[PDB]
RNA sequence: UACCGAUUGAGCGGCUCAGUGAGGUCCUCGGAUCGCGAG
RNA sequence: UGAACUAUGCCUGGGCAGGGCGAAGCCAGGGGAAACUCUGGUGGAGGCCCGCCGCGGUCCUGACGUGCAAAUCGGUCGUCC
RNA sequence: GGCGUGUUGGAACAAGGCAGAGUAAGGGAAGUCGGCAAGUCAGAUCCGUAACUUCGGGAUAAGGAUUGGCUCUAAGGGCU
RNA sequence: UAGUGACGCGCAUGAAUGGAUGAACGAGAUUCCCACUGUCCCUACCUGCUAUCUAGCGAAACCACAGCCAAGGGAACGGGC
RNA sequence: UGAUCCUUCGAUGUCGGCUCUUCCUAUCAUUGUGAAGCAGAAUUCACCAAGCGUUGGAUUGUUCACCCACUAACAGGGAACGUGAGCUGGGUUUAGACCGUCGUGAGACAGGUUAGUUUUACCCUACUGAUGUGAGCCGUUGUUGCAAUAGUAAUCCCGCUCAGUACGAGAGGAACCGCGGGUUCAGACAUUUGGUUCGUGCGCUUGGCUGAGGAGCCACUGGCGCGAAGCCACCAUCUGCGGGAUUAUGACUGAACGCCUCUAAGUCAGAAUCCCGCCUAAAAGCAACGAUAAGCGCCGUCGGAUCUCCGAUAGGCC
RNA sequence: UUCUGGGUCGGGGUGUCGUGCGUGGCAGAGCAGCGCUGCGAUCCAUUGAAAGUCAGCCCUCGAUCCAAGUUUUG
């Protein structure tokens, strides 16, 4: 799939929910595809699907476990063309196990490393950058 | 009693003992297997690590997400001036390993090559090979000299070549020359001796040893770091802050029985300056040194088919801590062991290169030449003066 | 070859570090000195070594 | 059917502290450009 | 045989920056039919508060641990009419 | 006023310690028996301060704003 | 398995062997939240004093003899057999 | 977990965690296979097999449990119930104190609770590195190498294609080749990004000081912004491999036993295992070769003769 | 240890910070004396100027010096 990027969102990182679902935060509790080291925290970059819990938002969303997908991060990751890109906030969107989002819109830009892996997130992205 | 949670080992036991290498120049411990059908050629070459840059090239890789797109790959420049062949040596196979049969040196040996034979050259009468060079002139000594070559074509199975680098054409203040046995893997023993007899006291450029888009092995000594702790030498986990009597150690160095410390326990000692061998170092560009074509010097060894500039491979202010490369250099993909101005022994690959990444052709589009002595932002001095305009220094 | 969003210099494909905001604007910075001044809300027309300053006071 | 009740209970509205502040309007000067003036 | 250390009592001397909240009493101006109230200022009470010297000795289970020291050192910390 | 750095000088700047309460990308207690450790806050001015209470308090509660330099203006005295 | 609010046939709560409650107070014990941070992910770099080397000076604990291992037997885990 | 009481009471530091190494297999996963109430997918039983991996967390001092997610799988253990001159003292396990029960009482608790000094290595081995050492000397000295032997390293997953195909009434639903990445690990490296910056590099700035300007100093690095060179991070980048004999197993030819039979004689395919290559070290192991200072060897094994030592042996390299 | 070779300064390149002292101005909130003059943070020109840059950066061949002799080896 995608190449490797600089992971900057370990477990226990609250990121801004960037859709119209009603949530405001996403408390990352794990990352998909992580085998694991002895004391290593599962970190996540853009495009990676993570299991996150809502800490601020509607009451029907902040006591469950939701599969989210990171779309932005502040840790500068190097693309294959030598570009070190980083955003001003860590953001994610609540999706399903198939990748389909729960909302309809996305507030802010979506990284290209996340738009090419998830075609359902790129279709609701305001600007892919 | 077993460890609570399993964790893989720290470090590889296949690189022990981690000591200072007793040999500054890299050593070829295994030359490629001979194929008597190919023509006669060299299988190794000595270079000097000049520095690193990054290039821009469009990747034609069917199936990848970066196909038909430009990338930025870090490269390493290894200056490789031509080497002069001075001696020929042959080996005979014995049931207890190879054995040196006989060595034959040339008549004229350069002064920078004799410096290798001495430890104090400035106060020594340079008499090395003064009585040996008289064999090529005396008619009786030439008869015995013919008996030595004709003996190698009969009793030897592996013929090598003693060649040295011309450190007269390098920025380093060292004037010695690195001798090296480069094995001939071309053909019959009779053909390899004749090929090595006509090449005595002659230069061999880098363009003949290697070629474009070829994966070679780079043997060299890494950079030393002195005595380092176990957390820096073996990358063990640092103990918590409240640990009495040090937190950068290994807590348990072994069980009660065996009542000894195992050799596999990570200890504190000297890291770096180890002899290492890295494989699959693909050649990106074989540059041409400076040469006067029509009375004026040329420096087009960094221009590409897509750039068409007039800049040399040397960045602004030359390579930091090395100097400037004016000879035939070799641009390799990625990192290379050793510090700057470190002697590297290039070598052809033992494996068969048939992978999609090994037989890939490289078309460079842009070679960076910004000053590495800081955040440089100008490729050439002419571009720096054209953008900034005239200064007060005029 | 992009232009730096603060100093106005030319950024080559190997150097630089770009930075996108929530509103959707992407800025390219040549080095960390231009990035640190941009995030500090410094004005390029007041920074004396910027091309926007030299174009402001007609130094070239 | 209302009431008390840990849960800094939860949700939805009105008016506001502070910060940030788009966009007009005036005021200072700014001169692409056009034929001293219009800009 | 010892109260040159320490425990308690007695006699006679010495000592304890700079700030904070700010009680009774008093003055003045408003409300009242009287009972009596409200605002500002004043005043400077207290085993009161922040805190220096002093006097103590919490935590780091720090330093030291054949020590500077047969109990000390550093930061932090308790109290200081 | 006093002193030569507190029972010694010189040359190096490896590991490992003690200390500087050194600094740090992204995350922010996931470390750990436990926020141990130190990090944030901190002066002063102007605003604004709940539950509870023995009505004394809580209280510097919490939560905001301002602060340099320079040139002026206004107000607050004494004596004949 | 923690904390808090409730439930009480409570092994073995209970009324000056004092019960219940409690504003203020606490270098007392405990839980959660906001902010914060190298506690951690995951270590890296710099500095002072040491360690290091050197001139001078110069101890002590300790010590049957001593000091490479595997297995065996043995006072049932040798260093010596 | 007992039973025993042989060793240890002029002392073997004692529960758990942390850390780190190694071994065992009674194999959870991966490699190669056999079996089914194996159609496919999934799963179960068994075999060669320990090469390799076996996680992050809430609560508990806890080993042990239980739940939350992740994962190819989150297998079970040993090494003085591994490991305190390695750490942390949470627990237990002195002295302070509180409660409950018990005792007339002093006090008890294998019950609960709170606070409670964790000392020493400079010795000998072991191990990690660092000098050097056969000294018998026509050997001294240098270069280029050989190699015994020892270490040894890679691992696993996903996506695309195969393919919506085989298979199945459907629902569902693979695999090989090939391609593109990644996990864990290993060895490096600093072009780039990021960290550090007492080149005390440059600017600025607080208090004080030199009469002031200028230039500077002091506050154990005054503070702040930027920052070169070095060093550094899966926080950047690069590289990581081929054969041999075979195990399990499936077979060939073919008797014993007119047939049959993988076995008895003789053969074949065969694997994350094993051995080796690659890679790391280089021996009281060695070769080729350079030069070797009246002084310093050889020549003419004829030494013509003198002295000192050290082994053997007592016709044969048939 | 003189076909010369090796140092110390200097020059150039490079990069770091960021527009130096002085001088000039009818730029400057203003203010005080007799249009003028003085005080005045800052601003502008000179000035991408100044400063420092291998000690482990690069290249010179400009300046001025230096060339001796520890111990031992058949
Ligand atoms: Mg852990
Ligand atoms: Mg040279
Ligand atoms: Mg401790
Ligand atoms: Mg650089
Ligand atoms: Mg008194
Ligand atoms: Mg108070
Ligand atoms: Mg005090
Ligand atoms: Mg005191
Ligand atoms: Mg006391
Ligand atoms: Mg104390
Ligand atoms: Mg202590
Ligand atoms: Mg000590
Ligand atoms: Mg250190
Ligand atoms: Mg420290
Ligand atoms: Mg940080
Ligand atoms: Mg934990
Ligand atoms: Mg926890
Ligand atoms: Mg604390
Ligand atoms: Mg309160
Ligand atoms: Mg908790
Ligand atoms: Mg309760
Ligand atoms: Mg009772
Ligand atoms: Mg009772
Ligand atoms: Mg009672
Ligand atoms: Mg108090
Ligand atoms: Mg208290
Ligand atoms: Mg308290
Ligand atoms: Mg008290
Ligand atoms: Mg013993
Ligand atoms: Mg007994
Ligand atoms: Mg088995
Ligand atoms: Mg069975
Ligand atoms: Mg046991
Ligand atoms: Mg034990
Ligand atoms: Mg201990
Ligand atoms: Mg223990
Ligand atoms: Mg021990
Ligand atoms: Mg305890
Ligand atoms: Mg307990
Ligand atoms: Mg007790
Ligand atoms: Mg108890
Ligand atoms: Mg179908
Ligand atoms: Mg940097
Ligand atoms: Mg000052
Ligand atoms: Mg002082
Ligand atoms: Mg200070
Ligand atoms: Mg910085
Ligand atoms: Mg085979
Ligand atoms: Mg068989
Ligand atoms: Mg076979
Ligand atoms: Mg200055
Ligand atoms: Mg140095």
């Amino acid at each position: 799939a995608k190449f490797r990027i600089s992971l900057g969102l370990p477990v226990g990182a609250v990121i801004n929910c960037a859709d119209n679902t009603g949530a405001k935060n996403l408390y990352i509790i794990s990352v998909k595809g992580i085998k694991g080291r002895l004391n290593r925290l599962p970190s996540a970059g853009v495009g990676d699907m993570v299991m996150a819990t809502v800490k601020k938002g509607k009451p029907e969303l902040r006591k469950k476990v939701h599969p989210a997908v990171v779309i932005r991060q502040r840790k500068s990751y190097r693309r294959k063309d030598g570009v070190f890109l980083y955003f001003e906030d860590n953001a994610g969107v609540i999706v399903n196990n198939k990748g389909e989002m729960k909302g309809s819109a996305i507030t802010g830009p979506v990284a290209k490393e996340c738009a090419d892996l998830w075609p359902r997130i790129a279709s609701n992205a305001g600007s892919i950058a | 009693s077993h460890r609570k949670f399993s964790a893989p080992r720290h470090g590889s036991l296949g690189f022990l003992p981690r000591k200072r290498c007793k040999r500054h120049r890299g050593k070829v411990k295994s030359f490629p297997k001979d194929d008597p059908s190919k023509p006669v050629h060299l299988t190794a070459f000595l270079g000097y690590k000049a520095g690193m840059t990054h290039i821009v090239r469009e990747v034609d890789r069917p199936g990848s997400k970066v196909n038909k797109k430009e990338v930025v790959e870090a490269v390493t420049v290894v200056e490789t001036p031509p080497m002069i062949v001075v001696g020929v040596v042959g080996y005979v196979m014995t049931p207890r390993g190879l054995r040196s049969f006989k060595t034959i040196f040339a008549e004229h040996i350069s002064d920078e090559c004799k410096r290798r034979f001495y430890k104090n050259w400035y106060k020594s009468k340079k008499k090395a090979f003064t009585k040996y060079c008289k064999r090529w002139q005396d008619e009786e000594g030439k008869k015995q000299l013919e008996k030595d070559f004709s003996s190698m074509k009969k009793y030897c199975q592996i013929i090598r070549i003693i060649a040295h680098t011309q450190m007269r054409l390098l920025p380093h203040r060292q004037k010695k020359s690195h001798l090296m046995e480069i094995q001939l893997n071309g053909g019959t023993i009779s053909d390899k001796v004749d090929w090595a007899r006509e090449k005595l006291e002659q230069s061999i450029p880098i363009a003949n040893v290697f070629s474009q888009d070829e994966m070679i092995d780079v043997i060299g000594v890494t950079k030393g770091h002195g005595c380092k702790g176990v957390t820096s030498r073996w990358h063990t986990k640092k103990l918590p802050r409240k640990t009495h009597r040090g937190l950068r150690k290994v807590a348990c160095i072994g069980a009660w029985h065996p009542a000894r410390v195992a050799f596999s326990v990570a200890r504190a000692g000297q890291k770096g300056y180890h002899h290492r061998t890295e494989i699959n170092k693909k050649i990106y560009k074989i540059g041409v040194g400076y040469h006067n074509k029509d009375g004026k010097l040329v420096k087009n060894n960094a221009s590409t088919d897509y750039d068409l500039s007039n800049k040399s491979i040397n960045p602004l202010g030359g390579f930091v801590h090395y100097g400037e490369v004016t000879n035939d250099f070799l641009m390799l993909k990625g990192c290379v062991v050793g510090t700057k101005k470190r002697v590297l022994t290039l070598r052809k690959s033992l494996l068969v290169q048939t992978s999609r990444r090994a037989q890939e052709k490289i078309d460079l589009k842009f070679i960076d030449t910004t000053s590495k002595f800081g955040h440089g932002r100008f490729q050439t001095i002419e571009e720096k003066k054209n953008f900034m305009g005239p200064l007060k220094k005029d | 070859v992009e232009l730096c969003s603060f100093s106005g210099y030319k950024i080559y494909p190997g150097h630089g570090r770009r930075y996108a905001r929530i509103d959707g604007k992407v800025f390219q910075f040549l080095n960390a000195k231009c990035e640190s001044a941009f995030l500090s809300k410094r004005n390029p027309r007041q920074i004396n070594w910027t091309v926007l300053y030299r174009r402001k006071h007609k130094k070239g």
